[PDB]
């Protein structure tokens, strides 16, 4: 159920749920996931995550790839569920526990969101990333505030500030372990629309182009991963995790070639263990708990899932 | 007549079949059976009270959305209870209750009008006739009052789930609009201590 | 783009198998994607390193 | 393990189910599980009613169309 060691490292324990920084959450990811995670932590106090199979794969890939390897895209493509952000959250928590430089970022879809009206530039995602960096935890702050405020001729400005952040060569922005939720809607067909015919192509934009260039063998540090999630997909169909068909030909050619194995879902054994723990804690409320009918309904409808388990627990 | 005189509805009862009776079973077998509906799915989650509540809340024939909104409002009420108990403050299980069965019982108790009103004239002037009613009609009127109060749709600012949750929390503590309407109905019935004999049935 | 593809492959390796990756890229270009191409891609990626 | 092939109709509808025999695993639907095909709870109860009555929760695989 619960981990027997808050200290993180080469973590294993495939199943039991770990415990993120309780009061020290501000030094991990206080501004990132939607309020869904906040509500989950509030209704469960502890947590309901775990060292998922994708998390284990990411940890194994990061073990034998220290700062020597700059960046190796550990594209984990799987089915619908299987977790596509809790693994990154656990990786960031482990890096923070190990005293490693970490700076959580929200999402890629939240950055490249739709817009009502619109070489150009955009203040949205740039200002969002800068504010996240500032709120996470020399001329660095000066140029940061400059990029945050001034957004006039922002093409060259953001280019220069990105080049500077990558050329700092010191503590901060050395190895950015981004926790993107949907890095697919970028190389294929960008969500940004064009007022005229023919939508914008992946080889035309500027700000997002430089943002991707920042991940093109830059900032030589520890390895990272760009998850092609789908829970927050936009302008794309369900189960979006293919290599080329998802990003076309040249879109995937520009990316790095690396895909391991499909990922699976939760484990029924540890799920039933957590269900029994919750039952002993008295939380299901529903009076139909002390009976095999409740356990059967759980094992059926939930099918080892987080949202469904939360709904079953908060039925009435 | 859209229903065929041949086909007939089935019997979904099954808990009793786990151990005269054989003849009744053979009769039930020798009956033109039909398929069960989706809206009124008599499954394990088919609570008659909540089922009728969702049916009344049904708009444009979207019982699925009605049941979803009802479950979401119940979850929001339980989340407020947790905030008062677990989520925010410390788990104080000795002075807080998370069982909506108590709320349902309090509603069934103090939200039932036991006196009906039917404008029965005699000659050429309407007269209010306080006529008693059975338990079924009283429960139906209580449910209708609760639902039509929760469905105000006139504040021009409150939302459907927020409206439902707020009205339920207001009516829980022996107050709210439903209990006030019941008190007004009782007072109106008391105001007619003589005009209770103009009933044809 | 086989040149840049092999360059990125060698980069991932450092910073037999290259011929297999080139043949997989050719198969990808030959007819649209389906499943055999993705299988060949996974195979080449596994042959590159050795940690599953 | 004999596997049957049936069909169902309801208001100009059609659906052929291929439920296998004993075999605890998961109730699939052309690769998609029932959990990923019925986001509603009443739909889950309707789909479970057969197993709920037979009491054999997870013991047969399906590939219904």
């Amino acid at each position: 159920t619960n981990e027997n060691d808050p200290a993180k490292h080469g973590d294993q324990h495939e199943g039991q749920h770990y415990n993120i920084s309780p009061q020290d959450l501000e030094t991990v990811f206080p501004h990132g996931l939607p309020p869904r995670f906040v509500m989950q932590v509030k209704t469960f106090s502890e947590a309901c995550l775990m060292v998922r199979k994708p998390a284990l794969e990411l940890l194994h890939y990061l073990k034998n790839t220290s700062f020597a390897y700059p960046a190796i895209r550990y594209l984990l493509y799987g089915e619908k569920g299987t977790g596509k952000t809790l693994s990154l959250c656990h990786v960031i928590h482990f890096c923070a526990k190990q005293d490693w430089l970490i700076l959580h970022i929200p999402d890629a879809h939240l950055w490249v969101k739709n817009c009502r009206d619109l070489r150009f530039d955009q203040p949205l995602e740039a200002s969002t990333w800068l504010k996240n960096f500032k709120t996470t935890n020399s001329p660095l702050g000066e140029v940061v505030e400059q990029g945050i405020t001034r957004v006039r001729n922002a093409t060259d400005a953001v280019g220069i500030v990105l080049k500077e952040l990558k050329r700092q060569s010191s503590l901060g922005m050395f190895h950015l372990l981004v926790a993107v939720d949907g890095i697919n809607a970028l190389w294929g067909r960008t969500t940004l629309k064009r007022e005229d015919k023919s939508p914008i192509a992946p080889e035309e934009l500027a700000l997002v182009h430089n943002l991707r260039k920042m991940m093109k063998n830059d900032w030589h540090g520890g390895a990272i991963v760009s998850a092609l999630s789908q829970t927050g997909s936009l302008f794309k169909p369900r189960k979006a995790y293919l290599p080329q068909e998802l990003l076309g030909k040249e879109g995937f050619d520009a990316l790095d070639p690396f895909i391991p194995i499909l990922v699976s879902n939760y484990n029924p054994k540890e799920f039933e263990s957590c269900i029994q723990y919750y039952l002993e804690n008295n939380w299901l409320q529903h009076e139909k708990a002390p009976t095999e009918e409740g356990k059967k309904e759980l094992l059926f409808l939930s099918n080892a899932n987080p949202s469904l388990l939360e709904r079953h627990c908060a039925y009435l | 007549s859209r229903y065929s005189p041949e086909f007939k509805d089935p019997l979904i009862d099954k808990e009793y079949y786990r151990k005269e009776e054989k003849y009744v079973r053979e009769l039930k077998k020798t009956q033109l059976i039909k398929a069960a509906p989706a809206g009124k799915t008599s499954s394990v989650f088919e609570d008659p009270v909540i089922s009728k509540f969702t049916n009344m809340m049904m708009i444009g024939g979207n019982k699925v959305l009605a049941r979803s909104l009802m479950i979401q409002t119940l979850e929001a009420v339980k989340r407020k209870q947790f905030e008062k108990y677990h989520a925010a403050s410390a788990e104080e299980q000795a002075t807080i209750e998370r069982n909506p069965y108590t709320i349902f019982h309090q509603a069934l108790k103090n939200c039932e009008p036991m006196i009906g009103l039917v404008p029965i004239l005699k000659g050429g002037r309407f007269y209010q006739v306080p006529v008693p009613l059975p338990d079924r009609r009283r429960r139906f009127l209580a449910m209708k009052w609760m639902i039509t109060e929760c469905r105000d749709k006139k504040h021009q600012r409150t939302l459907m789930p927020e409206k439902l949750s707020h009205k339920l929390l207001e009516a829980f503590h022996n107050q709210g609009p439903v209990i006030k309407r019941k008190h007004d109905l009782h007072k109106m019935a008391e105001a007619n201590r003589a005009l209770a004999h103009y009933r044809w049935w | 783009s086989s040149s840049e593809r092999n360059i990125l492959e060698t980069l991932l390796q450092m910073k037999k198998e290259i011929e297999e990756y080139k043949k997989s890229v050719v198969s990808l270009k030959n007819e649209e994607e389906n499943e055999n191409s993705i299988s060949q891609y996974k195979e080449s990626v596994k042959r590159l390193l050795n940690v599953t | 393990m004999a596997f049957s092939k049936s069909e169902g109709k309801r208001k100009t509808a059609k659906a052929e189910a291929i439920v296998y025999k004993h075999g605890s695993g998961r109730i699939k639907v052309n690769g998609i599980d029932y959990q990923l095909y019925f986001p509603i709870t009443q739909d889950r109860e309707q789909l479970m009613f057969p197993f709920h009555f037979v009491d054999r929760l997870g013991k047969h695989d399906v590939t219904c169309t």
